[PDB]
């Protein structure tokens, strides 16, 4: 689950 | 089946030290022979006369090795080496040849003889010059000569050493 | 080592190999919890076939059943590895009744950490992918999202053998496949020399020695670009993985039938 | 392999050299003939002598 | 015109490849891990003068030039043998398992050698060393052919023709429907002949082409007579064809036995020698 | 950029 | 076969 | 790298 | 992009 919320990482993905 | 990483190295690194022999590669000869140790050593004799960093040494061991038992593969090259290399001391190469000879009796023989023929012609030189002296040098370049004459017979080459006695 | 006492040494050696988890995962800066977990582990298992009344001992890829576990280990404490990530690793005293060991048993037990072998032992006893799956893709994150949407949507409408790791990989691909200095000769000599004398093996320097080779020159338009690249990407993925196309093209054609038949 | 003199004298031990003899075996008045070099046994060479490497 | 056979060479084996010496006097089969020898000359001579054992099938074998040596390629490793009063005179051992085909080039020094891989291997005769290799072909080549002006290489390998610079890169390709199993190049020039069930004549560089079907299975081997005015097509359906050059009007046809797998022609036109799968060679006068 | 963002974390 | 590509995407990665 | 240091981080 | 990712690995 922990991985999978890591995957933030959606937000920094769109941003980039 | 294949070994895991073992075999499959060891063939990858065949094949490397083919292509190093293909394209020069005095530093991945260096580093893939060393990988590769790890009969045959052809290459391994190859690189060092093709890249030097004195060539001669390997090849004397590997003339050394399987010895107790056409005629032997490693060793017919090795005499022809020296020769070419010459071109120390050499008396000490042809007592050297001599014992090979005597181990083993393409043939050696005309190998040996042919070496003798290399010291004959700087004799033929030297005893030319006046800096004047009759008998010494001529009387041991004729001994020479004949001695080189026994080797053969037991025309091209023969009308050579006359025409270097003469000159003597 | 003797019959029973054969038995005894091949499983001392299978114990030593345990320290190679031990030497690995130092090494790492893992937990060390780590040592906690795989001591239970070896534990509860060989103890168990042992268990079985002094009938048959027991064989393995010896070196695949201790990977296993160590992969095992992973799984509850959940670190991020994969099954190819573990074979990565494997690229880079002893006792004497090791020594005097049964030849078969000797053999098993073995040295070093056919691509069904490997994915069928672990078996038969999603944020972790995403770094290496997303990089091999090269996505800055949409293909990752809409992956995770997918596969999470595949499980709920459960179009779903393999393992849920080939699952995920395989319905991976299904998305992203339609997106809408030098010793010398003297060394040799020395050996040759020693050899005629009693004489009594893999090291990295092999490692460093061909990645130096290898750094030195040593080793419809549309959519059929897209379908390219796809392929491209199976290929590659069994082989980093360290697994087949046989067993990879074949999953992931159930997967997508399943998924087909859910959505109708 | 070479050997010098003064390894004998410390190990008690004969200087012996190698001999080399080779046949000629001939058949049926000598049709076929077949050479062959065969150890001749050991012998005991003098020291600084031509067979002798001093 | 037509051919008249003259004589059989029993192989006793399927003879994958022949070759005539040049006058030349004996003729090369090759067969399985033997080539042998027969001298022609002599019309009783049942059985080979000799023999030379390289390996396994024997896939080509050909003479240099003058006729000093033979190259035989079958497995990994290529024999050159010395016929010179032959023996064993070199190896060269290469990393792909089998090669299919052998060319030499014009100035002797250099043999070309067609992997199973699909890589064109090059070797110096003299170093018996790989100075280069082109690869294009996915599988393996099957046959090939030097331009007349020598400049150029050609390659037939599975469905596909590719044409080399003697320098390096490759020039053109081909593709085909199917394989293709062999290649000639015109002696005169501009034209191609390639071996699939049908033979297919490529003008060079032009796009038109002709295309011949006198070929029931596939077409195994190709030459072309030294004069370029005509060539001749094996085939698997037993036949042996020959035609005029360019646009292939049948000369004339024999039937043979068994699947022809080789052939040869002597370098002035006058014989043909064909190996076959009854594992024997026929040998063929041309008539004018 | 995404993997710059990552770097940069 | 295997194990030698596998060796190889090592080596490539070491490389990278 | 990366993923070694996510390890030690968790 | 590509190029640099790899980079990023290493």
């Amino acid at each position: 689950a922990a991985a999978a919320a890591a995957a933030a990482a959606a937000a920094a993905a769109a941003a980039a | 089946e294949v070994r895991n990483y073992r075999t499959r190295h060891i063939v990858t690194l065949t094949d490397l030290l083919h292509l190093n022999v293909s394209r020069h590669n005095w530093s991945l000869a260096y580093k893939i022979f060393a990988t590769l140790i790890r009969s045959l050593w052809g290459i391994g004799v190859e690189i060092l006369d093709n890249l030097s960093n004195g060539l001669d040494f390997l090849q004397w061991m590997c003339q050394i090795y399987s010895s107790k038992s056409h005629t032997a593969k490693f060793a017919i090259t090795y005499l022809w080496s020296s020769l070419i290399n010459c071109q120390t001391e050499n008396d000490l190469l042809q007592e050297l040849i001599d014992k090979i000879s005597e181990w083993v009796l393409a043939e050696v023989w005309f190998i040996y003889a042919s070496c003798h023929l290399l010291k004959a012609d700087t004799l033929s030189r030297q005893f030319v010059n006046d800096n004047d002296i009759k008998i010494n040098q001529v009387i041991k370049h004729i001994h020479y000569v004949r001695t080189f004459l026994k080797i053969c017979l037991d025309r091209l080459i023969e009308n050579q050493l006359k025409s270097f006695e003469s000159r003597l | 080592i003797g019959h029973e006492a054969k038995l005894l040494f091949l499983k001392s050696f299978q114990f030593i190999l345990k320290r190679q988890i031990r030497w690995l995962i130092t090494e790492m800066r893992f937990p060390k919890e780590f040592e906690h977990v795989a001591k239970i582990i070896w534990l509860k298992i060989l103890k168990t076939i042992n268990d079985q009344p002094q009938e048959e001992l027991k064989l393995q890829l010896h070196m695949t059943s201790t990977i296993s576990i160590l992969y095992l280990a992973s799984t509850h404490l959940s670190l991020p590895v994969y099954t190819c990530d573990y074979i990565k690793w494997i690229c880079t005293p002893k006792s004497w009744r090791i020594q005097l060991p049964n030849y078969y048993v000797s053999i098993l037990e073995g040295s070093i950490s056919l691509y069904n072998k490997i994915a069928l032992t672990c078996g038969m006893i999603c944020q972790g992918l995403l770094l290496k799956l997303v990089m091999q893709c090269a996505l800055p994150p949409e293909f990752y999202f809409y992956t995770k949407q997918v596969i999470e949507f595949e499980e709920t409408d459960i179009r779903n053998s393999n393992h849920a790791e080939l699952r995920v990989l395989s319905y991976f691909m299904l998305t992203i496949n339609w997106m809408l200095m030098t010793i010398d000769q003297k060394i040799a000599r020395r050996k040759l020399y020693k050899i005629f004398p009693l004489d009594r093996t893999h090291q990295l320097t092999f490692i460093e020695d061909l990645q130096e080779r290898y750094a030195k020159q040593t080793p419809p338009a549309r959519k059929e670009a897209i379908g390219r690249l796809l392929t491209h990407i199976a290929s590659q993925l069994l082989v980093d993985f360290a697994i087949s196309k046989e067993q990879l093209k074949d999953c992931i054609s159930r997967i997508k039938n399943a998924c087909l038949h859910r959505m109708n | 392999r070479k050997v010098y003199p003064s390894e004998s004298r410390q190990r008690l031990t004969s200087y012996r050299g190698k001999l080399l003899l080779k046949l000629k075996w001939s058949v049926n008045n000598g049709e076929e003939n077949l050479f062959e070099v065969r150890d001749c046994g050991g012998l005991p060479v003098m020291l600084q002598s031509n067979r002798c490497h001093l | 015109s037509d051919v008249l056979g003259s004589q059989l060479g029993v192989g006793v084996q399927v003879a994958n490849r022949l070759d005539s010496q040049y006058d030349g006097t004996e003729i090369i089969a090759y067969a399985s891990l033997n080539i042998a020898v027969l001298t022609r000359q002599n019309t009783n001579r049942h059985n080979n003068v000799t023999s030379i054992e390289l390996h396994s099938p024997i896939k080509s074998i050909k003479i240099p030039g003058r006729s000093n040596l033979v190259g035989i390629i079958t497995e990994n490793s290529f024999q050159i043998f010395r016929i010179e009063s032959s023996e064993p005179l070199y190896f060269v051992e290469i990393d792909d398992l089998q090669v299919v085909d052998f060319a030499f080039n014009p100035d002797l020094q250099q043999f070309a050698i067609i992997d199973i891989k699909g890589n064109w291997s090059i070797g110096r005769i003299p170093i018996d060393n790989l100075h280069g290799t082109i690869f294009d072909p996915e599988s393996s080549w099957k046959r090939i052919e030097w331009f007349s002006h020598f400049q150029k290489i050609l390659v037939f390998d599975r469905s596909k023709m590719i044409e080399i610079d003697f320098m390096n890169n490759w020039q053109t390709e081909v593709v085909q429907a199917s394989n293709i199993r062999d290649y000639k190049r015109i002696d005169d020039k501009n034209g191609i002949l390639l071996t699939s069930r049908e033979i297919i004549i490529v003008g060079a560089s032009p796009v038109r082409r002709i295309s011949w079907k006198h070929d029931l299975d596939t077409t195994l081997r190709i030459t072309v007579q030294k004069v370029l005015v005509a060539f001749v097509y094996s085939m698997r359906h037993k036949r042996i064809y020959m035609h005029v050059f360019s646009h292939e009007i049948p000369g004339g046809t024999p039937t043979g036995i068994e699947t022809i797998l080789t052939l040869d022609h002597i370098d002035v036109v006058d014989f043909l020698v064909k190996l076959r799968n009854s594992s024997e060679v026929y040998y063929y006068a041309l008539s004018n | 950029a995404a993997a710059a963002a990552a770097a940069a974390a």
